[PDB]
């Protein structure tokens, strides 16, 4: 009976997989944009006896940091970074966030 | 309990951990890694038969859940942590029909199950109605 | 005595008639300008339990003898004509039936409850 | 309503304004003085779920 | 008849003609000529509640079936007799959309009543059991 | 159930602008024919709430 | 009527009227004028939670259904009426795209809302076999 | 089949209905921007306890205190709609949505389970009453 919520549990993660892959894909042509790749973790139940479930929960290792590809503009002050590169922003609070 | 319930309810707790199994199978397939970081291996049941000293049948007990060692099947990102050298993801080995069908049969058999016990408590509740 | 059963009784009856008002009102779902129709329970069953004369009785071969629609206010102009929302006459069916048939299984057990006390 | 459907809705939005500009951009060839417009999209504020 | 399966079968024979009337206006669209020779008049029905003397509601009654009085458009076969001087057939106009969503309409008005029936039936069913 | 309807409305409409501009068209080459442009008028359905 | 009845009928209602505003708006994108004489202003309805004495929550009322204050998009035509001095029809203001978004996660919360009510009605008919 | 089984199975049908109402609140709520003051709708959860707390030994259900789930509230962007504040974000209730279809969907099957048992409770006692005769 309790097997509906792990079933759940994956169907309702795998809507925010859905979430992640549809911010992640409406942000093309977004300039310097980094895609951000989503991965399901499997989470054992460790219990008193038979441990049988898992749930499913959904995760974001991180960003993809492979460049993107070029458009040239000829725009004078319009730059590109060569890879593993970030210009340095003073964000909104204030601290060094970094861009492409 | 008297022995008949006990023979069918040890088979509605063992479709039960048996479909529970199939469950979360079918829910952690495509998951890349476990908890420590390690492939889900994929997880079966072991069905025995019950009450070992005595008439050697009666009831299904489900003790020792195992893992199917198969060799896990592997995708390639090699940027990706988990990737050994030969940057090789783990990738659970999980096959989508076959747990499909077991949920199915589990189900079925569930069933088959609930229903002896219903057959059977109206034929003991009955025996108690002998003569009066 | 044995009026006791009279409020259910009443209570059922009006269920009915809300019934019929109901299936009119789906059945009607589509005729122009029919302007749906309904009934509020609470006052009617109050009317019916807070209230019949027989007539002269003389010699025999004398024939003894003897025999409010609301307006539902609409949502969604139609200018098609009607005003029968079906959301709505659905959801009021649905419970209408629901306690219709309470009322049923109430008053049955008031009369399984005076017939097993005579027995 | 889930944000998945939100989320490809603005999506559609941001590709129908990209083609406005094009548009507006193409009509005015022989438009004399005029300055091409470039449209300069930016992602949301990321809702976060689950702190590493 | 009993009083709701009035009701809603009426609303059932009026569903009913009203898509045979859909039907016959939608594969007669496009019909030059009728038997004796004029143009087909698009046909629809006409909605009433029933039972006028007493409680003012009731069911729906589908009295009179008329002739609709859309402008008869015309078009241009000076070859083809049935065209007048300035020769110019009758051509019916059937609005074929309109007579589309008349069909889906009618289909869903009639499911709703049938469904309506089936709960009432249910119910009637259980009055019998009334006590006993 | 009376959204169709308005749906139904639309697209009927929208045929009738078809018939126009193929009146409106097939009249190439028509000499002195005053081709006859096509609007669509939003008709509110005022009525008691919402 | 009994609570959850009301509570998804209500759901019902709000989403019946929402798909109305959705579908008036998609018929008319693209409409140059109104009765009047005036661009037809696309519309919106707000989602109130009902109940607002007693528990606060529960239910969903959508009254007074009112005006996007979008622009009001122009189109250059000064050989048209209705276009002030630099000649510009008002054209409406309607997101086809938004529109037919809408129209899909109206559907698709009407059919949840018919699906609840689903399983509670099969609960209610086994609440009232309650002994008898 | 004693009596103090009736307010068990009773507390549990109270308890589940509860439960299901809202649910079925947060399902039909789902994308109601404003609240009557106006406010974002915050999806609502119910808190089950035993019963009857001190002593006792086991025995029914309580759904005490109806507290306010803290999912992170998530945002739509849509800076022509009021409601929306500064950097315009619609603040949109936070409906899980399967979640609360698989609630109701458990909370019905509980429900049924609970009405069952004081059937057969009830069974049980009037057999109880036929005793001797």
């Amino acid at each position: 009976d309790h097997a509906i919520y792990t079933a759940m549990g994956a169907a309702s993660q795998t809507l925010n997989q859905q979430a992640v892959t549809a911010s992640n894909l409406a942000n093309a042509s977004t300039p310097g944009f980094r895609a951000q790749l989503n991965a399901l973790r499997a989470v054992p139940v460790d219990g008193l006896s038979l441990a049988t479930r898992t749930l499913v929960t959904a995760s974001t290792p991180g960003a993809d940091m492979t460049p993107g590809q070029l458009d040239y503009t000829s725009r004078p002050l319009d730059v590109a970074l060569q890879q593993d590169g970030w210009l340095v922003v003073q964000a909104a609070d204030g601290a060094e966030g970094y861009t492409r | 309990l008297l022995n008949i319930f006990d023979i069918a309810g040890s088979a509605l707790a063992a479709q039960s951990k048996r479909l529970n199994v199939a469950a979360s199978n079918l829910a952690n397939a495509d998951s890349v890694t476990g908890p420590d970081g390690q492939p889900y291996r994929a997880k079966q049941v072991v069905f025995q038969v019950d009450a070992a000293p005595g008439q050697a049948t009666g009831g299904v007990k489900v003790a020792s859940v195992i893992e199917s060692q198969a060799p896990e099947k592997l995708v390639y990102e090699p940027g990706n942590p988990l990737a050994d050298a030969n940057g090789y993801v783990k990738m659970p080995n999980v096959d989508v029909v076959g747990e499909m069908v077991n949920t199915m049969s589990a189900s079925r058999s569930y069933q088959a199950n609930i229903e002896v016990l219903n057959t059977v408590k109206s034929m003991m509740l009955k025996t108690l109605t002998l003569g009066q | 005595l044995d009026a006791a059963l009279r409020f259910q009784q009443e209570a059922l009856n009006l269920r009915a008639q809300r019934q019929e008002i109901l299936a009119a009102n789906i059945a009607n779902a589509d005729t122009p300008g029919y302007q749906a129709r309904d009934i509020d329970f609470a006052s009617e069953l109050k009317k019916v339990m807070v209230r019949g004369v027989a007539l002269t009785l003389t010699s025999s071969h004398h024939i003894p003898a003897q025999a409010d629609l609301l307006y539902r206010v609409p949502d969604q102009p139609s200018l098609d004509g009607n005003t029968v929302d079906m959301d709505r006459e659905r959801t009021q069916f649905a419970d209408n039936s629901l306690k219709y048939q309470m009322g049923l299984t109430v008053l049955g057990s008031q009369l399984k409850g005076m017939m097993n006390v005579l027995q | 309503m889930i944000s998945s459907l939100w989320i490809a809705k603005t999506g559609l939005d941001a590709q129908q304004t990209n083609m406005d500009v094009i548009a507006n951009n193409l009509a005015n060839v022989s438009t004399n003085g005029f300055k091409r417009q470039r449209a300069v999209f930016e992602d949301l504020l990321y809702q976060t779920i689950r702190q590493p």
